[PDB]
RNA sequence: AGCGCCGUUCCGAAGGGACGGGCGAUGGCCUCCGUUGCCCUCGGCCGAUCGAAAGGGAGUCGGGUUCAGAUCCCCGAAUC
RNA sequence: CUGUUUAAUUAAAACAAAGCAUCGCGAAGGCCCGCGGCGGGUGUUGACGCGAUGUGAUUUCUGCCCAGUGCUCUGAAUGU
RNA sequence: GGCGAGCCCGAGGGGCUCUCGCUUCUGGCGCCAAGCGCCCGCCCGGCCGGGCGCGACCCGCUCCGGGGACAGUGCCAGGU
């Protein structure tokens, strides 16, 4: 049969990110002697809204203590940060809102966001808006620290990685209802083409596992496993339970 | 020595001038654009004679692979005569139709009587 | 005189004294491009029993191909 | 003296800025830089095996300068005196037609095809092994042919100061094997020494495996880590 | 296998420039200047290049003229 | 609901839709492309995200069955 | 090295054992060395223009971290 719209997404050809009116990547500082042996002074200049994202961007800007340059990035901003406050970044900085600094230093219970998996790729756990992580568990030896992730989650980590203390901003995104189909078609038009949202009951045998008959019925278990090949995972993909929720999660 | 800085890069190495051992086409092509290859045909019909007594500025009908200036350099080296300006077209049938006025100091008519148009 | 030693040696390719040499030539050559010239010879017997030699005009290009 | 201040500046993290260091350890080197570099430390990282650690227990200076010493005056004649002398004998075998000018010539022999069949007849009495050869398997049958011919070897180090006595960029081989009357007690001085080295001490050098060593900074790992065990116990 | 394909900063020794100083030489009216070579010093490209007759893009307007041209040609007045 | 579609026999009760749910995935990853490379899309992305599904605003509820077919967890204590 | 602490012996002193660094009220500025000490051609014990070192410690064998004989890759066999 026709090749189904879920294989279609690794061509890249009309499945693309909407990329050009976006700012520029987040991230952290390359780590380097200044902060992991100290400090250095950073101003924030101005907040701005990279599409997209509804997590805010914020522009601070540095000095290099190599090259006369006053360099420029863009980290996520953190809540309650503002315009003129002095962020500070490095190893002994002190623990305040904005504050980027290695999980080694902060104590425990430690609430913080846009933490690094490993030490020095500039951020990657923890980046949506109003999300933070859980710093437990510390060790003298054999350098790791627990985090909780905003999924639940209890990664093991190293200490020397990095991590803004406070949570993103833009909290209580899912709130409001979108209400109508035209701020969904606004919101998806600024973020990918990730919106030919089609029943696969509702379209045809030759374009989907699930669709035909004479009435709009599966048919077919929907529950679908890993082991299945392209165009065959469609519905409950390795789904170990289905229904209504019974406790949290319930998985050691 | 010492590298302050961590980015290597070619060193500024000896580059040799060109000097062959011998010429590769034994010659000089010579120019067949000349003088008497830009300028072709005076133009003699109502329009270009019009041009004559009301513009003082002669029309010719020029190859298209020159231009403003050596059509100006080729008109005072063949009829002895100075240049205001040159305008230019290119005429649908396929040639150049170069429109040149000629100096306050000169006379078109007479230059006309004196080439023959 | 040398080279039917060189080739003695290189046929039991097994032995201790000739694997360490050839895991250490797989490394650096590895770590090269896939076509490169190579100015001399790295077996001499061999090369020469092709019909390498050494004078002006023969090229050794060493060459690096994907298995399977 | 009427101003002329200092103006000291500090250089710590934050403020005023780091001056010009030397970046030695820390510039992005090329590929084939990297390639040597690392090539040298996979040989002092892995373990060589005992006919290949035979190269680096090599000759030192002041033997290695008597060595030269000796084998300066017995250098092979370039293409400008070689052209001479032939010139000159020719003329003279023309002109005084003479029989037997020249009795023996005494020279050297350079190149590995001669020097192993030399060492196979027993004409060679003393080998000059060169160390920076870049295909090994070149030379490693030598030393242990010349162990078990009894023909005494040197292994030495460089193998373009033995091709500058042989006007040649590589010699990686020298055999004496006809010495003068008035060199015979310098050759048995240097032989002797030699086999004193080399010879006599064939079944100790097979046996020891080299290489073998860990990277500095490891070993002060494993050093900070025994002390504290030191310390642990006692 | 291969015509070739992938990729556009990735696994690259991917700048042929320059304020200046020294040394040497040539040339013009060798006083005075203009050139050439060598050495020192300084100098992230976000990587060759293409891609809009509606995007960005300095600066011409008034009158008259032919059967057909017009901010283009003539006169007059300006700007880059 | 506003919207969309069988251009050239259908304009709909069809599709989409916000809402309600479910499942996979903490990146040496989930879902996909490619004949090929640790090559690419999501990704200038990080669970308030991405991918795959059922139902279809609001109100009130989501009855009972794991016998079957799927999915998933678990143990070399254990048949093949 | 104490402008810093430590833990003891102990009359000055000793280092069994360690902590490092010289930037936290402020939407300011910060580069192309000040200073010191030697060595050069010029004024008779005077003037100009230069070079070197300390400022900025010495040495070393991965650029620095995180995995690591696993993951992957090539072939074969059995599932799906
Ligand atoms: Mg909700
Ligand atoms: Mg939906
Ligand atoms: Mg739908
Ligand atoms: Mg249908
Ligand atoms: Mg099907
Ligand atoms: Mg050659
Ligand atoms: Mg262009
Ligand atoms: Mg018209
Ligand atoms: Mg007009
Ligand atoms: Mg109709
Ligand atoms: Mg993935
Ligand atoms: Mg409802
Ligand atoms: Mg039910
Ligand atoms: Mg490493
Ligand atoms: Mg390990």
């Amino acid at each position: 049969g026709r090749v189904i719209r879920g294989q279609r997404k690794g061509a890249g050809s009309v499945f693309r990110a909407h990329v050009k009116h976006r700012k520029g990547a987040a991230r952290l500082r390359a780590v380097d002697f200044a902060e992991r042996h100290g400090y250095i002074k950073g101003i924030v200049k101005d907040i701005i809204h990279d599409p997209g994202r509804g997590a805010p961007l914020a522009k601070v800007v540095f000095r290099d203590p190599y090259r006369f340059k006053k360099r420029t990035e863009l980290f996520i901003a953190a809540e309650g940060i503002h315009t003129g406050q002095f962020v500070y970044c490095g190893k002994k900085a002190q623990l305040n809102i904005g504050n980027v600094l290695p999980v080694g230093t902060m104590p425990e219970g430690t609430i913080v966001c846009c933490l690094e998996e490993k030490p020095g790729d500039r951020g990657k756990l923890a980046r949506a808006s109003g999300n933070y992580a859980t710093v437990i568990s510390h060790n003298p030896e054999t350098k790791k620290t627990r985090v909780k992730l905003p999924s639940g989650s209890k990664k093991v980590i190293s200490s020397a990685n990095r991590a803004v203390v406070g949570v993103v901003a833009g909290g209580g995104r899912i709130d409001k209802p979108i209400l109508k189909a035209g701020r969904a078609y606004h919101k998806y038009k600024a973020k990918r083409n990730c919106w030919p949202r089609v029943r696969g009951v509702a379209m045809n045998p030759v374009e989907h596992p699930f669709g035909g008959g004479n009435h709009q019925h599966i048919g077919k278990p929907s529950t679908i496993r890993r082991d299945a090949p392209a165009g065959r995972k469609v519905g409950l993909i390795a789904a170990r339970r289905t229904g209504r929720l019974r406790g949290t999660k319930t998985v050691q | 020595k010492i590298r302050t800085s961590p980015t290597f890069r070619r060193p500024k190495t000896l580059r040799l001038r060109r000097q062959p051992k011998y010429p590769r086409k034994s010659a000089p092509r010579r120019n067949k654009l000349d003088h008497y290859a830009i300028i072709k045909f005076p133009l003699t019909t109502e329009s270009a004679m019009k041009k004559i007594e009301d513009n003082n500025t002669l029309v010719f009908i020029v190859d298209v692979k020159a231009n403003k200036h050596q059509i100006k350099q080729a008109v005072k080296k063949l009829y002895d005569i100075d240049v205001a300006k040159v305008n230019t077209l290119i005429r649908p049938d396929g040639e150049k139709k170069a429109y040149v006025r000629l100096a306050p100091d000169y006379d078109a008519l007479d230059v006309a009587n004196k080439i023959g148009i | 005189g040398a080279y039917k030693y060189i080739q003695e040696l290189w046929r039991k390719k097994q032995s201790d004294v000739m694997r360490f040499l050839l895991r250490v030539r797989c490394w650096q050559y590895r770590q090269l491009s896939a076509l490169h010239r190579a100015p001399r010879p790295t077996r001499p017997d061999k090369a020469r029993r092709l019909g390498y030699k050494a004078k002006q005009g023969y090229v050794i290009y060493r060459i690096r191909v994907r298995r399977g | 003296n009427p101003l002329f201040e200092k103006r000291p500046k500090n250089f710590g993290i934050g403020q005023d800025i780091q001056p010009k260091r030397d970046l030695t350890r820390f510039v992005k080197w090329p590929r084939y830089i990297r390639l040597q570099r690392q090539r040298a430390i996979l040989y002092k990282r892995l373990k060589v095996p005992p006919a290949i650690n035979q190269f680096t227990q090599a000759l030192d200076r002041q033997t290695a300068t008597q060595l030269l010493k000796l084998a300066h005056k017995y250098r092979p004649e370039t293409k400008q005196e070689k052209k001479q002398r032939l010139l000159a004998r020719a003329e003279k075998k023309a002109a005084g037609k003479g029989d037997v000018p020249t009795k023996r010539p005494p020279v050297l022999r350079a190149g590995v095809n001669t020097v192993t069949t030399l060492v196979e007849n027993k004409k060679a009495q003393l080998v000059v092994i060169a160390h920076d050869v870049d295909p090994i398997e070149l030379v490693v049958f030598l030393p242990a042919l010349c162990r078990k011919m009894g023909v005494p070897y040197c292994i030495i180090k460089g193998k373009a100061r033995l091709g500058r006595l042989v006007h040649r960029k590589t010699c990686t081989t020298v055999a004496f094997t006809q010495v003068n009357s008035e060199d015979k007690g310098a050759l048995a001085k240097l032989v002797e020494a030699i086999r004193t080295n080399y010879n006599d001490r064939y079944d100790e050098i097979r046996r020891h495996w080299g290489g073998n060593v860990l990277g500095p900074k490891s070993v002060a790992r494993i050093a900070k880590l025994e002390k504290a065990k030191a310390k642990e116990l006692a």
